[PDB]
Parts: structure tokens; C-alpha cells; sequence
């Protein structure tokens, strides 16, 4: 939240506002809890990714259908690696407080990419929604609100 | 000959704690703080509390 506040006060000619300095103070105060949430999500990488991908294949069997993109062991391994990448970017966004790491690493040009790869966008989005549900079940309650709202940004930005 | 001031009679107050009405508002607000969802721990343990 420091980069966004600095560039927002950079667009104007003035310094950082007292409101924005309160935002940075509150972000520092919540930063240790955010590191705890990142600790839990780092250590639960395997089973979260596998449960979310298998929930996706329960919801959407078109990708693992033989006409689909994720047909075969190697293709489905790359599917789970894509879900791993998005969970990693979600942890980065939970730590930073911005969504600029999520955005400029994995959001900004993903539609044209998955159009050229032949992969449907909505199934990626359903898999990240499954990640949101799984990480919501793992964490503490309003902590899961925090994690699932960054997950919610990723889900709404993919579609 | 009679004693002028024998002692000091202790006098009781006419307000104990029921007034002072945000000590009293705090009794209420905090008594009702206990039974509102308290989101700090997982959510599944907090639907099963009577
Ligand atoms: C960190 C940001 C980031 C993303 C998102 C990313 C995706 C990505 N997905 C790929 C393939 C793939 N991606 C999928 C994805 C899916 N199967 C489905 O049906 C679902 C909708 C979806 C799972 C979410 C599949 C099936 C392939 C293999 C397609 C192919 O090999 O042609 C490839 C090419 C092979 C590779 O290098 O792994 C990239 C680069 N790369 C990145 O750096």
C-alpha cells in the first residue's frame, strides 16, 4: 500500500496525506497477522492446490474430457501448476496489501494469453474460486474473509 | 460540658454504580459484546455456541 499511496500523491503535487499515513500505520499494525496468514498458506500449498483442482474437475469435466485442454497427465500437471502460480500470487497480494503484485504478474494480460492457448477463462476462474473456498475452510473466520477477498479480486479479474 | 464534635458520622452516597451512565452504558454494551459472533477464531466453532 506504500507504492500505491506514493504514486497517488505523485500524481498530485503534494505530499502524503494524514489519512494515507493512517492507512500505512494500520497496514503496519495488521502486517504481522498477514504474515501469519501467509505462513499458513505457504505450508498448506500441496493439499489446497489438489483439493481446488479436483473440485474444479468435479464442477467442470470439460477440461479433462478428451476434447478439452487438460487431457492427459502432463496437461493436468500444468493445470495444477497454474493453480499453484495463482495461489502464490494470492499470498503475495495478502502480504503486500496492494493488488499490484497480483496484477502485474498474473492479471494484466491473461485474457489474450488464454485465448491463444486455447484454454477457457471461466474454468481457471472456477479453479481459483475453489482455491478461495478451500483456503476459507483452512483459516480462521475473519482471517478467511481477508484471504478470500484477495482471492475474490483474482476471480473477478480473470473473468 | 457536652462534647462538641464526638465523631464523624459516615454518610452513604445516593448513587452507587447504576447511574454514571456510560459506566452503565458499558455494563450493557459489553454484556451484549459477548454474544455477537466474535470473529477471531474459525467460523465453524462459532455456529455451535448456545
Ligand atoms: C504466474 C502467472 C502465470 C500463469 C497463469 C501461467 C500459465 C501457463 N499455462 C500454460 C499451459 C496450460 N494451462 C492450462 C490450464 C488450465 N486447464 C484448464 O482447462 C483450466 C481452465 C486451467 C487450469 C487453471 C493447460 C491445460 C495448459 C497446457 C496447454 C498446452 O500445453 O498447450 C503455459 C504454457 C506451458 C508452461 O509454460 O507451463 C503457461 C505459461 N504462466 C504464468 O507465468
Amino acid at each position: 500500500i506504500v507504492t500505491k499511496s506514493i504514486v497517488n500523491a505523485d500524481a498530485e503535487a503534494r505530499y502524503l496525506s494524514p489519512g494515507e499515513l493512517d492507512r500505512i500505520k494500520s497496514f503496519v499494525a495488521g502486517g504481522q497477522q498477514r504474515l501469519r496468514i501467509a505462513q499458513a498458506l505457504t505450508d498448506n500449498r500441496e493439499r489446497l492446490v489438489k483439493q481446488a483442482g479436483d473440485q474444479l474437475f468435479q464442477k467442470r469435466p470439460d477440461v479433462v474430457s478428451p476434447g478439452g485442454n487438460a487431457y492427459g497427465q502432463e496437461m493436468t500437471a500444468t493445470c495444477l501448476r497454474d493453480l499453484d502460480y495463482y495461489l502464490r500470487l494470492v499470498t503475495y497480494g495478502i502480504v503486500a496489501g496492494d493488488v499490484t503484485p497480483i496484477e502485474e504478474i498474473g492479471v494484466i494480460g491473461v485474457r489474450e494469453m488464454y485465448k491463444s492457448l486455447g484454454t477457457p477463462i471461466e474454468a481457471v476462474g472456477e479453479g481459483v474460486r475453489a482455491l478461495k473456498n478451500a483456503a476459507s475452510t483452512l483459516l480462521s473466520a475473519e482471517d478467511a474473509a481477508e484471504a478470500g477477498s484477495y482471492f475474490d479480486y483474482v476471480v473477478g479479474a480473470l473473468q | 460540658n457536652d462534647v462538641v464534635i464526638p465523631s464523624f458520622k459516615p454518610v452513604q452516597a445516593r448513587i452507587q454504580s447504576d447511574k454514571t451512565p456510560i459506566l452503565a452504558k458499558a455494563i450493557a454494551d459489553l454484556a451484549a459484546q459477548a454474544k455477537q459472533m466474535d470473529k477471531s477464531k474459525p467460523l465453524f466453532i462459532e455456529l455451535g455456541r448456545s
